[PDB]
RNA sequence: GGUUGCGGCCAUAUCUAGCAGAAAGCACCGUUCCCCGUUCGAUCAACCGUAGUUAAGCUGCUAAGAGCAAUACCGAGUAGUGUAGUGGGAGACCAUACGCGAAACUAUUGUGCUGCAAUCU
RNA sequence: CCUAAGGGGGACUCAUGGAGAACAGAAAUCUCCAGUAGAACAAAAGGGUAAAAGUCCCCUUGAUUUUGAUUUUCAGUGUGAAUACAAACCAUGAAAGUGUGGCCUAUCGAUCCUUUAGUCCCUCGGAAUUUGAGGCUAGAGGUGCCAGAAAAGUUACCACAGGGAUAACUGGCUUGUGGCAGUCAAGCGUUCAUAGCGACAUUGCUUUUUGAUUCUUCGAUGUCGGCUCUUCCUAUCAUACCGAAGCAGAAUUCGGUAAGCGUUGGAUUGUUCACCCACUAAUAGGGAACGUGAGCUGGGUUUAGACCGUCGUGAGACAGGUUAGUUU
RNA sequence: GGGUAAACGGCGGGAGUAACUAUGACUCUCUUAAGGUAGCCAAAUGCCUCGUCAUCUAAUUAGUGACGCGCAUGAAUGGAU
RNA sequence: GAGGUAAAGCGAAUGAUUAGAAGUCUUGGGGUUGAAAUGACCUUAACUUAUUCUCAAACUUUAAAUAUGUAAGAAGUCCUUGUUGCUUAAUUGAACGUGGACAAUUGAAUGAAGAGCUUUUAGUGGGCCAUUUUUGGUAAGCAGAACUGGCGAUGCGGGAUGA
């Protein structure tokens, strides 16, 4: 799929609370800390004997992601996110397409 | 050598369209999204301005939808105009607006909306509409329907359009159809327009026509040299024609010189009428008997 | 693979009648109903939105409520060994008058004028519907009308 | 059997009065295979109401051997005897449901004399089932 | 009664081939300064109603016309079907009893009706 | 799968056929006529759609925000999907209007944890400040066994609890398959349908084949074959008496009444089956819990030992071969 | 990156071709780490299979001797004696 | 009101399909015309027209029976006029009302060991058979569905015997 880079969509803000540009992005997920209370739990927990005390997921069956977008807007910088659905390809800001072109 | 089209099958299978859509009137997608109401405003009707353009006419009627069929409110013919002092031209633009006000006016008297909403007394050619007067009855609301015809800026519809709302309908409508709106930079030339309202368009074409090509201007404005008038003094004869819609728009109905019965009657003799069975009957067998 | 989709089975049910395809005639957008009128529900293939499910298709109910460009019926559905209310929202085209109430609105003033007019001459009259009754004697006359005397045919092939 | 059960039939050789109506005879034609009727004489209806007449009272099922027991329930009615009761019923009255409905189902015995070889099937095909139009009175002479 | 505009039902209104159409209307028709749109003023836009024509559109009529619609001492109370029997028949199936009841076929008839406003010899 | 294949508006009419135009032809492009959709509408099929829902052009982001109601599956729980509104904010159009993704019916995912956005709000509880952490609301990261454990084999050394809810015999229903018998009669038979045969079709019977089923039996009905012995059936191989012939005799073939009476000895094989040799009047076919193991035997299969080949990394497998193996 | 198989183990297919046919010394062809060598075989290892030929007997799915594109023989997972 | 099953239909769309007849071959070949003319002739095959025989679970214009939704009043109808920030050009409406009229035929039949409402808890969650409709299968005391009635859970009279 293809979507522009910017698009115009309400905007949460409490001094925009309208329609403004924003700047489309995608989402990547943050790196996972160290300190955080479930990591921090789950450190002790593996610690000592008695091997994996979790489970550890193996039976994949997505082959693709939903993709998020982090809208800016470009008045407040509030971000907003909309989620797509599942493709297998995604591009921002790709070649639009031409209609009634030969090969 | 082709299979025949017009099989007996492809007559039975045939679904003929709507009677007013095989004559080629009606859009029936335009007239489905102009009538229906919103459901909970129950029995209030939605008033349509249907103008439509003759070779010879316009007719400005307003109208509103019941099952057994549309319901004429008021109406206004350009052939009326003569009556207010325009004999030709009957399908200017100016016409079209000079219509267009007195439709306005003579609605809003059969409401009884005349002392409010007066409408734009000083024809600038700005852009506006009708304003509802606080504490007050509301303008009357009226949605232009212009049926098949097409939609371009300059086109006489919109004159009318401009006509009514100048008079004191409420027709919601955009500057952006007017003759004399500029799409580059998107506003409206009140000169231009002012200009198109009082007929400036035919007063210039009679001036460059008059000096540049003197025979073609006595076969097309013929009507105005044997009325001496002038390109200068066209743009009075529409002021004036719209202060005399102003003054009195009521409704005079043309004198008929004969009676419904007798015109039924002279129409009748130019009628002809179906055999009977037994005539046709008749002409079968003198048919077969001639054939041997 | 067992299939139940929304409109699984509706082949001819959501079909538009044989030579009446394409666009609606606008007295079904003109028609005006009021909360407690009732209805009945036919789908119209042709509007996809505000279409009912399968099995609302033919039932009758009662209006609710009136939006926009549709009508909020009520139907009582047999789940089980009870009846649950349901609230269909329903665009208008798939939705038409029941002629049931026309005819006993009728009754109802014909009933009360023929009972006000009992009153005023001073009599007394019977307003209930009776079943038809066995019929009464009666004498046929044979005046050009000499019974003819029918006995069972012969068997004979056709072919 | 639901309209088994409205025409107050619950058991065998039980016998009712019905008044026929367009609404009656098609609710009869769907008993049609487990009920005979017919057209009952006078002295019929007379002989069963002498006999196994008892009225439904405070749904109690009580002798007619009084008139007083009929008068105080269908006075309002205006049936002051078994006569009037008998008469209310043959020549089909204002009051009929009333009078129909306050005596309670008859209660016959078998036929003296058995029915034919078969009953459950027409009376037009050797059995006893529907409707016989003037031998009920003879089946309820058996039966009564 | 004719016509126009806007409609309701949406072929009894459609389709094919012919013929006729007074008044008015509608229409075809003429021109390109202007608003506007095209390869193309053909369509669309504007202007004249002035130069012309009922040729066409439109309307009506004709046709043992096609189609469509309706009706039926038409087919047919047939096909089918609900209920019943310790009915028939090896079975396949069939008859009968109490009820409901088609389609094709055949024949005949018909060929838009109508609402609001305006207009007209 | 799609920034258009979403939304709005506008203009136009498709498949195909016919008649024509240099190269140009069955197929290029252009023109007219016919053309109820015989086209197209992302993807299955069905529905729907003609001044459009189809083709092309203009503008766009409503594929947006808040949280409720309803329909389907339904327990009237969840998930998914959809519908109709309310309050906003917008797009488009002259406008009425339409638009809360794809014309409709499929296209998807809890708790815990992580992460992002929002609120920049609440808490860190002796009092503060700043980092850090934890909360509140909405998404994403995924469970396809799709209401969602984190998971490789083998047992011929085996165990237990059970199961005739369930297989491996018999029996029972059925008779496709197997076997046997009719009907018709195109032909064969030197001519000649029917002496003897008999195609294309069609009607049956039998339970001696193998299936199909899973009704009985898993707190066991001893599951191959042979030997031994009795009896029964007839669809008769021989022997009695006959009828027919393409019956001269002899031999043979077809048929009837007939089961009274008989139907063998061996080589090879565990075999049933088979195949030869030989005798004979003939060496017919079957049943009796596929008769018959408190009658035998134990060659076979089907415990535990062992070998080989192929397969497996391996333990091991083989409905493959081979040898040794308690019969109360 | 090198070595190592008396380490575990492995050890190929398809076409045409010789003054009859048959076969294929031979050639071409794809491909492997290598393409089963010396030997041995219907062997306790061969399905087809009671293989084919000979011998043994009146008669032999038994036995022995040969043959060999060998389902699936083969060299210290030892081969042949 | 709704329906698309049985039936029916195919000189009605889709699809399948038998046979001729008359035409066009000008955009089928063969043969025979021609010293070379595609311009004919005989022929088969194609198409076209009007006919013809036979069909359809996933074809259809038509279209039952049975089964199915709703209504048959007092919470109704009617007359008058009050509220609203919704709606209308509006004094229009919409919704809810005030006040007034219409009584036992208060508006079909029949019946009603009465109607309504709640809490709490048991067992069950292997089913099977018969008529009729029906799918797979040659069929089955076979496998799987639809409606009803049964057996299970049930004796008794009959079917000799038998859920
Ligand atoms: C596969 C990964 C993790 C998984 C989830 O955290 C697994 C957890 C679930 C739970 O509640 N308790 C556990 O012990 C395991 C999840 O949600 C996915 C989106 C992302
Ligand atoms: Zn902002």
């Amino acid at each position: 799929v293809n979507v522009p880079k910017t698009r115009k969509t309400y905007c949460k803000g409490k001094e925009c609370r309208k329609h403004t540009q924003h700047k489309v992005t995608q989402y990547k997920a943050g790196k996972a800390s160290l300190f955080a209370q479930g990591k921090r739990r789950y450190d002790r927990k593996q610690s000592g004997y008695g091997g994996q005390t979790k489970q550890i997921f193996h039976k994949k069956a997505k082959t693709t992601k939903k993709v998020v977008l982090r809208l800016e807007c470009v008045v407040c910088k509030t971000k907003a996110q909309l989620p797509l659905k599942r493709c297998k390809h995604f591009e921002l800001g790709g070649d639009k397409k031409q209609k009634g072109q030969a090969l | 050598m082709q299979k025949e089209f017009r099989t007996s099958a492809y007559h039975s299978r045939f679904q003929t369209p709507f009677r007013r859509r095989q004559e080629g009137k009606t859009d029936y997608y335009q007239r489905k999204r102009l009538v229906t109401q919103h459901k909970a405003k129950y029995n209030s009707p939605k008033y349509r301005l249907v103008v439509r353009f003759t070779n010879k006419d316009i007719i400005a009627q307003i109208v509103s939808a019941h099952i057994t069929g549309d319901v004429v409110f008021t109406a206004a013919y350009a052939h009326e105009l003569p009556r207010y002092g325009i004999k030709y031209g009957l399908t200017n633009w100016s016409a079209a607006y000079a219509v267009g006000l007195l439709v306005a006016r003579r609605a809003l008297q059969k409401l009884g909306l005349d002392e409010t909403y007066t409408g734009v007394e000083e024809v600038e050619g700005e852009f506006e509409l009708t304003e509802a007067v606080e504490d007050g009855p509301r303008p009357f609301k009226v949605f232009l329907d212009i049926g098949l015809q097409r939609t371009t800026t300059g086109a006489r519809v919109f004159g009318v359009l401009k006509g009514a709302s100048d008079g004191g309908l409420y027709v919601p409508h955009s500057p952006n159809r007017f003759p004399g709106w500029d799409i580059e930079a998107e506003e409206l030339d009140a000169e231009l327009l002012r200009k198109y309202i009082f007929g400036g368009h035919v007063a210039e074409y009679m001036e460059e026509l008059l000096d540049d090509d003197e025979e073609k201007y006595k076969s097309i404005f013929k009507n105005y040299i044997e009325e001496e008038i002038e390109s200068e003094d066209v743009e009075e004869i529409y002021a004036n024609a719209h202060e005399a819609i102003r003054a009195d728009p009521s409704f005079k109905p043309t004198e008929k010189k004969f009676t419904k019965e007798q015109y039924k009657a002279e129409s009748k003799k130019y009628r002809q009428q179906k055999l009977t069975r037994a005539e046709r009957q008749a002409k079968v067998a003198k048919k077969i008997a001639e054939f041997k | 693979g067992k299939s139940r989709g929304y409109r699984s089975g509706t082949r001819y049910a959501f079909q538009r009648d044989f030579k009446k395809h394409g666009a609606i005639p606008l007295s079904t957008y003109l028609k005006v109903y009021k909360v407690g009128d009732i209805v009945d529900i036919k789908a119209n293939g042709s509007i996809q939105k505000g279409m009912p499910h399968k099995y609302y298709h033919g039932k009758t109910g009662i209006v609710y409520n009136v939006t926009k460009s549709s009508v909020g019926v009520i139907i009582n559905k047999v789940v089980g060994n009870r009846y649950i209310e349901k609230r269909v929202n329903l665009r208008v085209e798939h939705v038409k008058h029941s002629a049931c109430r026309q005819e006993f609105l009728n009754r109802v003033k014909s009933n009360a004028a023929k009972k006000r007019e009992a009153k005023a001459n001073g009599e007394t009259v019977y307003l209930k519907r009776q079943a038809a009754k066995p019929r009464g004697s009666r004498i046929i006359s044979t005046e050009g009308n000499i019974p003819q005397t029918l006995a069972p045919v012969a068997y004979e092939t056709f072919i | 059997r639901k309209v088994l059960q409205l025409l107050r039939l619950t058991q065998i050789n039980a016998g009712v009065f019905v008044r026929l109506t367009k609404a009656t005879s098609e609710l009869i034609k769907l008993a049609e295979p487990y009920v005979a009727y017919g057209y009952p004489s006078l002295s019929t209806i007379r002989q069963l109401v002498y006999k196994r007449g008892f009225g439904k009272v405070n749904k109690q099922r009580i002798a007619l051997s009084d008139n007083a027991i009929i008068e105080a329930n269908l006075g309002k009615f205006n049936i002051l005897s078994i006569e009037d009761l008998i008469h209310e019923i043959y020549t089909v009255g204002p009051n009929f449901k009333q009078v129909s409905n306050f005596l309670w189902p008859f209660k016959l015995s078998n036929p003296n004399g058995g029915f034919r070889a078969r009953k459950f099937q027409h009376f037009i095909q050797g059995g006893d089932t529907g409707n016989r139009e003037q031998f009920i009175n003879a089946l309820v002479k058996q039966m009564n």
